[PDB]
């Protein structure tokens, strides 16, 4: 077929990224490791960090808006029952 | 051919052959680089350049001698050689050189001097010598934590903390009679050396060498060095092996020779017949390859190396080699296990009979420092024979059967998968 055109990703061997020099790395094999040795010491301090350094980005907007939510729905309950009919033909007009 | 060990105080061994027209005659220390620690490692490299120095070679050169020395894991050796008339000259060397006097070599002169000439060689080493850098890394990513990981030649790094003070304290500790064996090897008769000994009363010094606590072992895991400047890529890959004193140390051997050494540009390495030619050949899948079976006195490696530049493919090229290595547990024909054994014996031959004397010293004092003995050859064609399909079948099941690998690499190694993608080739899952 013919080929195609220039895109920012190759395969195995020509990926397309820098030369790389001077980084050397080590590994050892699963079998050879302990089993299962993480909810202790990621239950203790990991998984409060990760998210309680994300919670102001969360919780501002969220409480924002359930302000807004519960202060409408207590307004409406207002205005259909006997003591808020006097402002429910005022503010149907 | 006949070798023969005799204790006085010293052991010494002799392999006499009145054809050969030099004789060789040396000590050789049951001790190497495993049993150093990473502080002084390099001091039995730096010994060994201090036996061969200028003003020490100039000595024997007026006499008519030379000299050798060789490092590895479990021993070195010092060696001197001569014509056949002048062995006497050559044990006296010997004894006044390295024996009584070691101030003379040791001088603060001749020190600095050598171990500037040795840091220039481990250097060029570590940059150009891509094929023996690799099986060096392989050795220190199997056995990490162990005394069989130092290399044979040091580091940069270790080498220039040594003083004098370190190498006189190795002395100390390793060159010992009880550790030693004198050796002669070509045209030198038995009762003649040991008369020469005892017409002196040699001995090193009394006692025995330190023990170390720590035994070797595998561990599966791998090291990457990658250099994308670099031509090629250079593979290592291995599992655990057999060591000396072993019952299925033959055996081991052979599943080797089935395999074999391969060289894509000479034309006879093109028509072997191994049958993983057949899928390397296609599509050109790398330059050359050889297999191994390495011994040790606790431990082993069996695998391969090979050099690619087919980079885009390298996966294939693990991928096809690795299942033949399965067919050693399921379908190994008995056609494969004849021919592999002409070829062991036939290679076993020319390593024990080339017409060297200082390969023969080599190669008897390190047998009879382990075993007490020497194997001939003649009885070490009898077990080979002796070897069947079933004795193949049932040493591949135990050591290369779903079994945990160690890989070093470098150069141009990006197509080379992780970990994970390689183990679980170690097995079919069809058996």
């Amino acid at each position: 077929g013919p080929p195609s055109g220039k895109t920012y990703m190759g395969w195995w061997g020509h990926m397309g990224g820098p030369k790389q020099k001077g980084i050397t790395s080590y590994a050892v094999s699963p079998y050879a490791q302990k089993p299962l040795q993480g909810i202790f010491h990621n239950a203790v301090f990991n998984s409060f960090r990760r998210f309680k350094s994300q919670f102001l980005y969360v919780l501002i907007p969220a409480g924002i808006y359930w302000y807004w939510w519960k202060n409408g729905n207590e307004y409406n309950e207002f205005l259909y029952s006997k003591a808020g009919r006097e402002e429910l033909e005022r503010v149907n007009v | 051919a006949e070798v023969t060990q005799l204790s006085n105080g010293i052991v010494v061994a002799t392999e006499h052959n009145p054809s050969a027209h030099t004789a060789s005659v040396g000590v050789v220390f049951g001790s190497g680089a495993a049993n150093e620690n990473p502080y002084n490692n390099g001091v039995s490299n730096l010994w060994k350049n201090i036996f061969l120095s200028k003003e020490n070679s100039a000595v024997a050169a007026k006499e008519g001698l030379a000299l050798s020395s060789n490092i590895s894991r479990d021993f070195q050796s010092y060696i001197v050689s001569s014509l056949p008339g002048s062995t006497d000259k050559s044990l006296d060397f010997l004894n006044q050189s390295f024996i009584q006097q070691k101030a003379n070599l040791l001088s603060s002169s001749n020190f600095e001097a050598t171990k500037k000439s040795v840091l220039k060689q481990v250097q060029d080493f570590e940059e150009n010598d891509h094929p023996n850098r690799v099986l060096e890394h392989l050795h220190s990513t199997a056995f990490q934590n162990t005394p069989l990981s130092l290399p044979t030649r040091g580091t940069l790094e270790s080498l220039e903390n040594l003083v004098v003070a370190d190498l006189e304290s190795f002395a100390n500790n390793h060159f010992l009679n009880s550790n030693a064996v004198v050796v002669g090897t070509g045209n030198i008769k038995h009762e003649d050396l040991v008369n020469s000994i005892e017409s002196k009363n040699l001995s090193l010094q009394t006692g025995t060498k330190p023990v170390l606590k720590k035994k070797a072992a595998f561990l599966g895991s791998e090291v990457r060095l990658r250099d994308d400047t670099l031509p090629k890529a250079w593979i290592s890959l291995a599992v655990e092996g057999e060591p000396v004193n072993s019952p299925n140390y033959f055996v081991a051997k052979l599943a080797a020779q089935i395999f074999g050494s391969y060289n894509a540009f000479e034309p006879a390495s093109r028509l072997q017949g191994i049958k993983l030619l057949d899928n390397i050949q296609e599509y050109q899948l790398c330059d050359n390859f050889n297999h191994f079976s390495l011994s040790y006195k606790d431990s082993g490696l069996w695998g391969f190396s090979t050099a690619t530049r087919n980079v885009t493919m390298i996966d294939d090229l693990i991928h096809f080699t690795l299942k033949q290595w399965n067919r050693l547990t399921i379908s190994v024909t008995d056609t494969e296990v004849e021919r592999a054994k002409s070829l062991l014996k036939l290679q076993l031959g020319q390593l024990y009979e080339s017409g060297n004397p200082v390969n023969d010293a080599n190669l008897l004092g390190a047998e009879v420092l382990i075993k007490g003995s020497k194997l001939s050859l003649g009885e070490a064609f009898k077990k080979i024979d002796a070897i069947t399909v079933k004795d193949v079948k049932a040493w591949a099941g135990k050591r290369l059967w779903d079994q945990d690998i160690a890989i070093a690499g470098t150069g141009q190694i990006e197509g080379l998968l992780d970990y994970m993608r390689i183990r679980s080739d170690m097995s079919m899952m069809r058996w």
